[PDB]
């Protein structure tokens, strides 16, 4: 259950680092984590990060937000790099996730 | 002294001074107040203008052509209403834009009261442009009205109902006058609403994502912001009052009255180009009038449809793709619209008419599941 | 058919005069209030 | 609705500002806007721009198609 590398997952890869780049996200010293719609699943797995990640999200949003009002981005090499890009968020929503489907699924029975 | 303890001011304090605003939102969040004050304007000069029409039959054409020549400053009245509904649809349009662009139609509830507000306006609009009795005037108000008559069943009793009659005569343009003075009242009423339901959340901004942690006061910013707006609003209004009166509007509505005889080409007035368009598309009548309604009623329908991980479309390349390809397909139903139905015209016209539906129902909401995969997400 | 044409174009030439003076200076008023903003600095200082 | 003092947490960040009567209102309003306006319109072109075009070109061979059809057109009835 595991060996394969790919030059076509490098492709793959390759695609998907070309649409990060293309998103522009990154630009604004975002994360893709901070762009992420705020629905309930989201605020909750919000609430639960740690005081470093939750403040450095916010941190980051406000430089963002400031940088939309000028309209301008940061230079070159603050951009966020794609692979450098921590999915910081997933794990919590995941969670969230995981726990609401199975409050649901109880609800069924 | 203090603008939150009393009872009135508070309002107002809470809707233009002290509201938290986002940092970042930009020349498209402009057009709400815009709509607000092409509201106030069809209010103010609709109201004088009603100091000297009359809506009889015999001398509406008449008592118009009174306000142009003999009352006055009626001209000047009389284009400023004119061509300020143009603006209204104006805004009307890239308002609702800005809302798909960014996503702001998650915010159900205020969209949703915007869609109640566009029929409104349309509705509105529509027995505007019957009052001066001229030829569009009497033939679009012909073949609007005449949509009814293809609801099953009731269709006809329908028409017959809201003509006062067995044809737009006499009864319907009285009757329009008075629809017509009292609707912006009641658009005003569900604006207040459409606000209220807006202050719940705030406003959203380019990026999608909250601004809660870079708030501004409404007041200083947006205060200013919105004064150079509304000037903005006024140069491209007084541009076509002052040296374009008629470039929108159809030389046929400066020839009476004629049950008798349709024009050769009847041309809608602008803002309902691309609607006719698909209406005119499918041969049938049920069907087109079916088309026509889905045609503005799938705006409520567009929140189901989100399926992107992101609100806005600011990260989102192929989304907005597929969004300008939606606007340059608007704008080839509008230049559709204005044409004869023949050759070349129909078959554009029917291609247009799926690739609209077919975009918004089909395009938009694969285009966000791909970025999303793209993403990882 | 057009009577006013003539008063109208007097107008409106007051109308772009009158623009081209309060645009500039409307404009100017709204970027002095926004300066404050334009020009802020953020910095981070976490623990 | 929502009220400064109530709208969300943040710690530790420090914003510098200056009062308006102390900085001008439009420092480099070409130096530095112009490139800004170049960047922003080459970062967008791709995706405003071909579905235009793209109305564009029928526009012009749609309408070409009426004229030399209808009007223009009676061609050969030869006899
Ligand atoms: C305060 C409520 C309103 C009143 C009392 C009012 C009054 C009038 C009157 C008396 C006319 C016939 C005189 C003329 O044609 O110039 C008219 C025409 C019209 N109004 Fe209104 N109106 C009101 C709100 C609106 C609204 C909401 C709109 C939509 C923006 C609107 C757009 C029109 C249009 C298109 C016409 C036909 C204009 C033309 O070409 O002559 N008005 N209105
Ligand atoms: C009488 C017609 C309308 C009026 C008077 C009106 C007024 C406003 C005002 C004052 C705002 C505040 C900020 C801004 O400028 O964006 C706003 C925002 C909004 N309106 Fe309207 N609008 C009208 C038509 C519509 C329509 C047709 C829709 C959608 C069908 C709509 C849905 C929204 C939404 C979703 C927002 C969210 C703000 C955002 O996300 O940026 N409204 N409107
Ligand atoms: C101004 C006008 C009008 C106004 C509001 C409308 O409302 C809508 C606008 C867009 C989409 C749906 C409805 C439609 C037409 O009223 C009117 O008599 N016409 N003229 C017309 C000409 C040919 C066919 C049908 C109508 C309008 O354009």
């Amino acid at each position: 259950g595991r060996p394969a590398v790919s030059a076509s997952s490098r492709w793959l890869e390759g695609i998907r680092k070309w649409y990060y780049n293309a998103a522009g996200f990154n630009k604004l010293g975002l994360m893709r984590d901070d762009t992420i719609h705020e629905n309930d699943d989201v605020k909750e797995a919000i609430r639960r990060l740690p005081e470093n990640l939750y403040d450095d999200r916010v941190f980051r949003i406000k430089r963002a937000l400031d940088l939309s009002m000028r309209q301008q981005i940061l230079p070159k090499e603050q951009w966020t790099k794609y692979e450098e890009d921590k999915s910081y968020l997933e794990p919590y929503l995941k969670e969230v996730i995981r726990e609401r489907k199975e409050r649901e699924e109880w609800a069924k029975k | 002294n203090i603008r939150k303890s009393h009872p009135l001011m508070k309002i107002v304090n809470n809707a233009f001074i002290d509201l938290p605003a986002p940092s970042n939102i930009s020349s498209w969040w402009n057009f709400g107040s815009l709509l607000g004050i092409c509201l106030i304007l069809q209010i103010l000069t609709g109201l004088f203008l009603a100091m000297h029409y009359t809506s009889d039959t015999t001398t509406a054409f008449s008592s118009v052509t009174h306000i142009c020549r003999d009352v006055n400053y009626g001209w000047i009245i009389r284009y400023m209403h004119a061509n300020g509904a143009s603006m209204f649809f104006i805004c009307l349009y890239m308002h609702v834009g800005r809302g798909l662009y960014y996503g702001s139609y998650t915010f159900l509830e205020t969209w949703n009261i915007g869609v109640i507000l566009l029929l409104t306006v349309m509705a509105t609009a529509f027995m505007g442009y019957v009052l001066p009795w001229g030829q569009m005037s009497f033939w679009g108000a012909t073949v609007i009205t005449n949509l009814l008559s293809a609801i099953p069943y009731i269709g006809t009793n329908l028409v017959e109902w809201i003509w006062g009659g067995f044809s737009v005569d006499k009864a319907t343009l009285t009757r329009f006058f008075a629809f017509h003075f009292i609707l912006p009242f009641i658009i005003m009423a569900i604006a207040m609403v459409h606000l209220l339901f807006l202050h719940e959340t705030g406003s959203n901004n380019p990026t999608g994502i909250s601004s809660d942690v870079d708030k501004i006061p409404f007041h200083p910013y947006y205060t200013i912001k919105d004064i150079l707006g509304a000037l903005l609003l006024i140069l491209a209004l007084m541009l076509l009052v002052l040296f374009a009166p008629d470039l929108l509007g159809d030389p046929d509505n400066y020839t009476p009255a004629n049950p008798l005889n349709t024009p050769p080409h009847i041309k809608p007035e602008w803002y309902f180009l691309f609607a006719y368009a698909i209406l005119r598309s499918i041969p049938n009548k049920l069907g087109g009038v079916l088309a026509l309604a889905f045609s503005i009623l799938i705006l409520a329908l567009i929140p189901l449809l989100h399926t992107s991980k992101q609100r806005s479309m600011m990260f989102r390349p192929l989304s907005q793709c597929l969004f300008w390809a939606l606007v340059a397909d608007l704008l080839t139903l509008t230049w559709i619209g204005g044409q004869p139905v023949e050759h070349p015209y129909i078959t554009i016209g029917q291609l247009a008419s799926v690739l609209y539906f077919l975009l918004i129902l089909v395009l938009m909401p694969t285009a966000g599941t791909i970025e999303n995969k793209l993403l990882k997400w | 058919a057009e009577p006013e044409h003539d008063h109208r174009k007097r107008m409106g030439l007051k109308m772009l005069l009158m623009m081209g003076l309060l645009l500039p200076l409307v404009y100017a008023m709204k970027r002095h209030k926004w300066s404050v903003l334009k020009s802020r600095k953020l910095a981070y200082r976490p623990p | 609705g929502r009220q400064f003092g109530h709208l969300t947490r943040v710690r530790h960040v420090i914003t510098y500002s200056l009062s308006p009567f102390e900085q001008r209102a439009f420092p480099h309003y070409f130096s530095k806007g112009i490139p800004n306006v170049l960047r922003r319109t080459r970062a967008c072109i791709l995706r405003v721009a071909p579905p235009f075009v793209a109305f564009y070109l029928v526009y012009t061979w749609g309408t070409q198609e009426f004229e030399k059809s209808k009007r223009k057109n009676p061609a050969a009835y030869e006899n």
